[PDB]
């Protein structure tokens, strides 16, 4: 798995391989590993496929309730949910997730929760096996406050050498846009990426 | 299963002025049962003595082997050998066998024919030499005898004084170890005179 | 550890060693191994110190209030039985006990029940407990007879332990006795080992492999 | 195999052997003779894992029977323990350790005296007025520590041997179906055929 | 695999005189082959004229102490104000001790003080409750060094009177307390010497009819 | 039971004559990678005591937690909350030993080893450590992990016994502070040259200090050395 | 154990502590950890103290034949080879944890050896159990250019660290001089700050105070003439 | 504990049961009966675990006592057995199982016929003309395939009984010391006190 | 160990770091892990240090004997020693070697030899524990027939940033310059490195 998120000027996007592996085997190599806890606040799976869809799911319905109750929940709210069951029940799940989110207040905002449970807020993060491999690369071309088409070509290239490395990773590049102006799907097919 | 405890016994070893001694119990058992109350641990060489705690057959089949080698020096050099000497050659035979070695605590005890120096050593089962001023101790109650020498010694003990503490540190030391005691027996070492004295202690 | 008691014309016997060890270390000599439950009720412990001081003690408390309740002193049987039943339930949980619970009642007579940490409770004229329980063995089925003077069966208990003592590396110290009658029980002294063996020697002419 | 003792006397030393042979759940044999004579004036009784007692006993019994044609004259009790010892002490750092305990009952016709040597399969020895390997001797040592006196007879030494095989019969769990009893003197070897 | 047992080093001493009993111990504390503190108090004072020390793991022993001082607050509380005895404050320990019997307290406790008649008292447990009154203990980890020679000069073990030759035993004449802090101050530098985990200071707690007092002297800090 | 994941190196620490000094770097490992560069490991609580964690730092944020609401939680209906009844080290500390020693008892540790460093009421110096174990203890200085190793050992020629806590000023006991960060630097394969250091003085009170470097460190010697033995290009 | 190593102006020194351990038990209080592999070759031994005895000696005497027959003194690089080579082979097994240090034609010299084999260079270096205490001393106050007096002070400075704070080191600190163009000195415990104090009391006993059962003189002389 | 037999004839069953107690090394009794009194025409033998094998026979017997009380009426045995059964087949997926095998004999005074059940600690039921636990049947069950006929008089059984004894005491390795044989009819159960 | 060998125009340059690490402590900050089997015959050591100090001293034995009879050896020839040991003592050996080497004919040339055992001429390789996290940058970066101050930016970039994610990687940044004007050797220091 190769799964990432970044922040930038108009808000923040989020970014993942197409893989799933019962050890060599592809079981599934269309895959959706962004998903969506609320309307603009969506986060990336890494792990089990069982547990982070488990844990997506139940924070889901948390924010949902959160939301009649008390209106739109902070992005820093939905970590908050994420980590309470990632860290409560730490001897039993395997999940490494990806919190984004967009508010008006507080813009494009990233949080990632590793398998201890710990939360951390950064300008981007990176997670999933084939990370190992593009930690020099994306520290070495991160910049703060990027544009949208600059940012989708970091993600772009990052996840391809991602892929090309990690056996974990792999099929097309999914990618979701979160800004002001809404939620846009972003898909790039083999053909693209590999050649970049 | 641990091959240094199944037998057990204790040696102990002292310096004094002009003088020294050397000391061990005589039991040998097979874990909790009691077997012998006349196993001796030291040997001697001509004038130098050897004590060895540890597994029992290797503690005979080393007397043997430094008897052998001491025979045989005595034929080509033409005369005793030293304790400084015999020291060496006990640790060049216990590294020998470095990986499948003999389970023993051996001690060495005597004064130098010569220089009139009183001389004492420890070694480790595979051959490390502990040449200390003051005492020397070794077997499954090297802990308590530790503790006994610590406390009770002094630097430049005349013999009969020596006698009583070494005595002392061994019968006190092996009573608090289950498989040491059922006798012991006091070497004293002066330059041309040995006494050898066995203690009465109790048979538990 | 070595502990026996066994019926006979005058009563009970009970002999036990003092020695308590962890490992090799010897770390006491003055264990006090016989229990005094009631005036008429004795103890033995071997096994875990612990699990023996603690339930045995906490089992006169059992007893003086059975008697509370029924205004009658209770049975050796009803005794071995709360103990028995007791150590029945921790059963698995590691509990490491051999004990011997010896009194006298009128409608029993002298009467030793064996109680183990397995849930095993038997009822018997002999028993010894312990390390060097053997060794007792030995002295004891050679010796013992119905027709034994209070003087001479308090000296077999004694002579057994020592027997034990002797060999066993994880028996020592010295030996307490109890004497067991119609009336209740009467302590007859500690016996330093380091100084019965030699009176023992001497006097009995045993001991012939031992030097002194 | 299970049970062997051994107790040396004033003028003589007797050897007893259990006659069972168990192998799993049935006693296959219940008069077996555990043990092997070495000279004319010495007996080994063994006792350890099955084929290697055997083999052993009969190995050294070549060995000592060899030097006895070779020299024309018998070793000491001393010197054959001696040579088993070594045996021994050899074989357990070997690839497969000869797993075997025995007891050597000897008269020695210099000194006139009867000697017992008890050696385990480790090579470790000892010279005892009384002696005996594996369980035995957690019931027999405390009776005969009580009953043995060094100038006892032969017709004694084997009283006191009846009450040790007598505790044996009474508190040891395995049926050995009893011993064979062999005596050692001035005069050779004999076996009590009533025991 | 998680260990909830460790091992913090440390020796204790206890002494029971005529009218008076000592309880002593090493202020060094350890984990591995480093030091923790080289002023860490182990003997503590528990009200009653009663000293305590539970030497092994420290975590449990500070846990086992906290509570028997506890103890000892809701005795006063529950029984107006009377003062616990060492015999009684004894068997209490013990109840503490084997309630934890199948996930142990992992020490080894001592405690001090005067018994009934004035007379001096030292009582000692096992980790699991089992105990038992002596006139002389040592625990923890060099236990092994100290008590052989506490055997020798304070019972007067294996030591006879001349001219007689074995037959007649020295007599067990009593000891002061200057004779025993001389005992206790030798035993812990013989110690200290051959066992790594004993060093750095010695603290010794005194218990009389007047009350507790305490006496600190330097170890050897390497 | 469990296994720490994401882990937090060295905690060291020392007293001196008016305060007590404490420092940690700003690391947090996922093993052998160095994974987050950006976590503060000094937490402080009220204006008079600072927490140093070490060990999981999941658990580190759990404690961090129970700690910002212990705040709260002494708030509550005490109108001398930061007066006479604010919370003092001594009394922060034995709730946390108090916790670790619990969750050690349910085999369901917080996998950290911790010193609470602060002063008193009394204007009293207070230094004292606790780990997942509920282990507790206290000296003139102390450390975690490989500090315990490393730092110790310079920090006590500065602060050998008691009694030379009054002969150390504020300026000698940050300058040997920050030497042992520099040490940890070149010996600790965990450590990270970013941390952060506190100060809690009687007088001029809590002092934090954030993105402190480690300086002048030697290196230029590493070009003399050439091969493991014979080599000599 | 506690041993270092510091390169000096013109030469080098090294240095150890003097305690032997079995478990938490102290085997010997003032032990030898210096060894001579030549007159101008000296290494410090860490681990199993038999095999750092025996790997010395071994090299030690391979490295006088090697002298002998090249009528050349003997070079650190070749007592650094053999040993490597020898520790290699046995896999780790042997468990020797050297410091090798000399002078010799080609200079002065200062290396680490490890029972797998592997050696290493520096200027300043230490080994053993008390090592992080040691080098935690050397990182602080080691700098380039060092004298003679300078560096004797560092190396013992690094010992008394691993001495007083790690529980397998302690007694006294040993040191070896070797500069270029001299005699190297050994100086035997150079520092004793660990004297044990007057005990309160003396435990000479009474005599007669124990029991005997025999007496016997014992024959140590040969069998006699006449 | 170790060897319990049992035997059905034409009207009666007989059970033998060994008196030894043997807890490691040493044999602590040598007299112990093995068996309990369940109501006046049903007997039960039994053989497992120390200590789980007293409390279970007991247990059961508490509770066929109070329900002769309740009811003033002796239970068959086929209705003793299937309680019985039902009790170790309930326990045997417990947290700690009752590690006891039984033989229940008794006399259906309704059918005027004797019967033998033999239930292991599974809660394992067979009705049998003779049965046995253990090793024991592998050396009993041979002889009794030979002799037994099902029309045997009691004494006929007690031979046949005394030659399965002998067998076993020829090739079993463990000394059990002899066994307690009691006989269970229309009149009751009763002991042969020589035997 | 961050180690790595790069082809360039005038030939090839070897890069290392200096740390040895026992488990967390570092044992040597200093350490050379560039060695010499031949003049212009360098290797990169990764793994176990005494085996890669065994096997390199063998390896300049049989080439210093290979001179003697058959003249300068081939880089060819040099990988092929070091391959023989690390395949026919697998079992027994944990060692990953790059050799780099200069010919007049050849030019510049690298080969990787992983644990197998087994042999890969590439135009350049990265190895050791922090190559993982380096990946993605140097796949992106390389080009053939760069210039020496462009390879020795390459590396430096490269080296740095391995360090900068690998606990096992540090201290100074060596270099080892294979040309037919010579042999030289660079070191970069922490100050100026870790600021890139
Ligand atoms: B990715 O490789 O981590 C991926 C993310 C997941 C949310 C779809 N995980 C998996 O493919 C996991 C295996 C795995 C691989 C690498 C690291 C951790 C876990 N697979 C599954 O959970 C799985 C596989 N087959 C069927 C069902 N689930
Ligand atoms: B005895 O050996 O059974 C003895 C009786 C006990 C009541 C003092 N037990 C022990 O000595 C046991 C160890 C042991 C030895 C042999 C067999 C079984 C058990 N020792 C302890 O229980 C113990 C208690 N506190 C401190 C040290 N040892
Ligand atoms: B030091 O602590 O590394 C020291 C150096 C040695 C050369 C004197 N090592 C020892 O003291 C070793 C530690 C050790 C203990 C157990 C196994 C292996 C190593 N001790 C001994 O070599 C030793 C122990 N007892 C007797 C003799 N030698
Ligand atoms: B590097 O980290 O791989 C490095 C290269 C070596 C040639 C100096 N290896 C080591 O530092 C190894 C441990 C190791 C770390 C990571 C991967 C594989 C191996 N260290 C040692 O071999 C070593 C450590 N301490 C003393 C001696 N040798
Ligand atoms: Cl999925
Ligand atoms: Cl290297
Ligand atoms: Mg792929
Ligand atoms: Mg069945």
């Amino acid at each position: 798995t190769s799964i990432m998120a970044v922040t930038f000027k108009d808000g923040v996007i989020l970014g993942a391989d197409s893989r799933t592996t019962t050890g060599a085997y592809i079981a599934n190599r269309v895959t959706d590993k962004l998903t969506r806890v609320h309307d603009k606040i969506w986060c990336c799976r890494s792990g089990s496929a069982a547990d982070t869809q488990a844990i997506a799911d139940i924070v889901q319905y948390h924010l949902e309730l959160y939301t009649s109750q008390y209106g739109t929940p902070s992005t820093e709210t939905a970590a908050s949910v994420f980590k309470e069951l990632c860290y409560e029940n730490k001897d039993n799940l395997t999940a490494g997730i990806i919190v984004a989110g967009y508010d008006d207040k507080n813009k494009g905002e990233v949080y990632t929760i590793p398998l201890g449970g710990s939360v951390h807020k950064l300008p981007y993060a990176i997670a999933g096996s084939g990370s190992t491999f593009i930690y020099g690369y994306c520290d070495k071309n991160f910049r703060e406050n990027m544009s949208k088409e600059e940012t989708v070509d970091f993600i772009k290239h990052s996840l391809s050498q991602a892929i090309k490395w990690d056996g974990s990773s792999g099929g097309v590049i999914r990618m979701v846009v979160l800004t002001a102006a809404g939620v846009e799907r972003l898909i790039f097919y083999p053909d693209e990426y590999e050649q970049l | 299963s641990d091959p240094s405890s199944i037998n057990g016994g204790i040696v102990v070893a002292m310096t004094g002025k002009d003088c020294v001694a050397i000391a061990c119990d005589l039991r040998l058992g097979s874990q909790s049962l009691g077997v012998s109350n006349k196993f001796e641990k030291i040997f001697h060489y001509g004038h130098v003595f050897l004590g060895i705690t540890g597994l029992a057959t290797d503690v005979t089949t080393l007397n043997e082997m430094f008897r052998y080698k001491t025979n045989l020096y005595k034929l080509k050099e033409e005369r005793a050998i030293e304790p400084e000497t015999f020291t060496q050659l006990v640790s060049s035979s216990l590294y020998e066998r470095r990986f499948g070695p003999y389970f023993v605590g051996p001690v060495v005890a005597g004064i130098n024919s010569k220089s009139g120096k009183p001389f004492i050593a420890g070694f480790d089962l595979i051959g490390c030499i502990d040449e200390a001023k003051d005492f020397i101790v070794s077997g499954t109650a090297s802990d308590q005898l530790f503790g006994m020498c610590e406390s009770l010694y002094e630097p430049n003990l005349e013999p009969e004084d020596l006698f009583e503490t070494i005595s002392q540190a061994l019968l006190n030391a092996a009573d608090r170890d289950a498989l040491s005691g059922w006798g012991a027996v006091v070497y004293i070492i002066k330059k041309d005179e040995v006494v050898k004295r066995y203690l009465k202690m109790r048979q538990d | 550890t070595t502990t026996l008691a066994f019926r006979f014309q005058g009563g009970i016997i009970v002999a036990v060693d003092s020695r308590a060890t962890a490992g090799n270390w010897v770390a006491s000599q003055t264990v006090k191994k016989v229990i005094e439950i009631n005036p008429f009720l004795l103890g033995t412990m071997a096994g875990g110190a612990a699990d023996c001081q603690f339930w045995e003690t906490w089992l006169g408390s059992q007893f003086r209030l059975h008697e509370l309740r029924e205004k009658e002193r209770i049975s050796v049987a009803a005794a071995s039985k709360i103990l028995s039943n007791l150590v029945y339930q921790y059963k698995g949980a590691g509990l490491s006990m051999g004990t011997m619970i010896c009194g006298y009642t009128r409608k029993e007579g002298p009467t030793i029940y064996y109680v183990d940490s397995d849930g095993t409770r038997l009822k018997g004229d002999i028993f010894c407990v312990g390390s060097g329980q053997t060794f007792a063995y030995g002295v004891l089925d050679s010796n013992y007879k119905w027709d034994l003077s209070v003087e001479d069966a308090l000296y077999l208990g004694k002579r057994s332990i020592l027997a034990a003592a002797h060999r066993d590396a994880y028996s020592g110290g010295s030996v307490n006795l109890y004497h067991v009658t119609e009336d209740g029980w009467i302590y007859h002294g500690n016996h330093d080992v380091g100084e019965l063996f030699w009176k023992v020697k001497e006097e009995e002419g045993s001991f012939n492999n031992v030097i002194g | 195999m299970d049970i062997i003792l051994g107790i040396r006397v004033q003028d003589s030393v007797i050897l007893a052997s259990s006659k069972a042979v168990t192998r799993g759940i049935s006693v296959l044999k219940d008069s077996d003779d555990k043990t092997r004579q070495l000279s004319p004036h010495t007996l080994m009784s063994f006792a350890g894992e099955a084929g290697d007692t055997v083999q052993f006993a009969e190995y050294i019994q070549a060995n000592i029977q060899l030097y006895s044609i070779r020299e024309d004259y018998e070793l000491s009790p001393q010197a054959v323990s001696s040579f088993v010892r070594q045996e021994l002490a050899k074989s357990i750092r070997s690839r497969r350790p000869y797993q075997v305990n025995v007891l050597i009952g000897g008269y020695d016709k210099k000194k006139n005296k009867p000697e017992l040597y008890q050696i385990d399969y480790l090579g470790t020895k000892v010279e005892l007025p009384y002696g005996a390997h594996g369980y035995s001797g957690f019931y027999t040592f405390s009776l005969l520590d009580h009953h043995y006196r060094p100038d006892m007879t032969t017709e004694e030494g084997l009283d006191l041997l009846k009450l040790c095989v007598q505790e044996l019969e009474k508190r040891m769990p395995m049926d050995f179906k009893g011993v064979i009893v062999k005596i050692v003197d001035k005069d050779g070897i004999r076996q009590v055929d009533d025991f | 695999q998680f260990n909830p047992y460790g091992d913090n080093g440390g020796t204790i001493l206890g002494i029971a005189g005529e009218d008076f009993a000592v309880l002593a111990g090493d202020t060094r504390n350890i984990t591995d082959y480093s030091i923790n503190s080289r002023y860490e108090p182990k003997v503590f004072d528990c009200g009653d004229n009663i000293v305590m020390s539970a030497n092994g793991f420290a975590a449990d022993g500070d846990a086992l102490v906290k509570r028997f001082k506890n103890s000892v607050k809701w005795y006063h509380f529950d029984h107006n104000d009377k003062k616990l005895s060492i015999n009684s404050a004894a068997r209490n320990i013990q109840h503490l001790l084997y309630g934890k019997r199948f996930f142990p307290y992992y020490v080894h406790t001592i405690i001090a003080g005067l018994d009934e008649d004035g007379k001096g008292a030292v009582y000692s447990f096992d980790p699991v409750g089992s105990y038992e009154r002596e006139q002389c203990r040592a625990g923890g980890a060099a236990a092994s060094l100290i008590m052989p020679f506490l055997d020798n000069q304070v019972n007067f073990k294996n030591q006879y009177e001349p001219g007689t030759n074995g037959k007649v035993k020295k007599p067990l004449k009593y000891l002061s307390v200057e004779e025993v802090i001389k005992l206790v101050r030798d035993s812990f530098t013989s110690a200290t010497e051959r066992h790594i985990q004993v060093g750095d200071g010695l603290e010794i707690l005194i218990v009389t009819k007047d009350g507790v007092r305490k006496e600190f002297y330097e170890l050897k800090r390497d | 039971t469990q296994q720490p994941i994401v882990t937090g190196t060295s905690v060291i620490s020392m007293k001196y004559d008016n305060g007590v000094i404490i420092a940690a770097d700003n690391l947090g490992s996922y093993g052998s990678l160095l994974r987050f560069n950006g976590v503060e490991r000094l937490i402080p609580v009220g204006d008079n005591t600072v927490v140093g964690i070490s060990g999981d730092i999941s658990d580190m944020q759990h404690i961090e937690r129970l700690l910002k609401d212990l705040v709260t939680e002494n708030a509550y209906d005490n109108p001398l909350a930061d007066a006479e009844e604010a919370l003092e080290p001594s009394y922060i500390f034995e709730y946390l030993a108090t916790v670790m020693y619990q969750r050690r008892s349910k085999m369901n540790p917080l996998w950290n080893a911790i010193i609470v460093a602060g002063v008193q009421s009394n204007g009293d110096q207070f230094l004292r450590y606790v780990n997942l174990l509920g282990v507790t203890y206290s000296s003139p200085t102390l450390a975690t992990g490989f500090g315990a190793h490393m730092a110790n050992p310079l920090l006590r020629k500065v602060v050998d016994r008691e009694s030379d806590i009054p002969k150390t000023t504020v300026q000698v006991a940050e300058e040997a502070i920050v030497n042992a960060m520099r040490v940890l630097y070149y010996r600790d394969a965990r450590s990270s040259r970013n941390f952060s250091l506190a100060i809690i003085d009687k007088n001029t009170g809590l002092t934090f200090k954030k993105n402190l470097q480690v300086e002048n460190m030697k290196w230029d010697f590493a070009k003399d050395i050439k091969g493991y033995g014979t080599q000599k290009i | 154990t506690t041993i270092v190593g510091v390169k000096f102006n013109n030469g080098v020194v090294i240095a150890a502590d003097t305690r032997s351990t079995q478990g938490p038990i102290v085997a010997d209080k003032n032990c030898a950890k210096l060894h001579r592999i030549s007159p101008k070759i000296w290494c410090a031994g860490a681990g199993t103290a038999a095999d750092t005895e025996a790997v010395t000696q071994l090299i030690g005497s391979n490295i006088e034949l090697h002298s002998l027959y090249t009528s050349r003194e003997p070079r650190v690089v070749s007592a650094l080879q053999m040993l490597k080579q020898h520790l290699f082979k046995y896999q780790g097994h042997i468990g020797a944890y050297l410091i090798v240090a000399g002078v010799d034609p080609t200079g002065s010299h200062l290396f680490s050896i490890h029972a797998h084999g592997s050696t290493d260079v520096g200027y300043y270096l230490s080994l053993g159990s008390g090592s992080l205490a040691a080098m935690a001393v050397l990182e602080s106050h080691w700098k380039q250019d060092l004298t003679k007096e300078e560096a004797i002070k560092l190396a013992s400075d690094a010992i008394q660290a691993g001495i007083w704070n790690d529980l397998g080191s302690g007694s006294n600190v040993d040191v070896c001089v070797m500069e270029i163009g001299k005699d190297a000195e050994y100086l035997r415990n150079y520092l004793t700050p660990n004297v044990r104090e007057e005990k309160q009391k003396s435990y000479k006993f009474p005599r007669g105070t124990t029991a005997v059962l025999k007496e016997s003189i014992v024959n140590i002389c040969d069998i006699q003439e006449e």
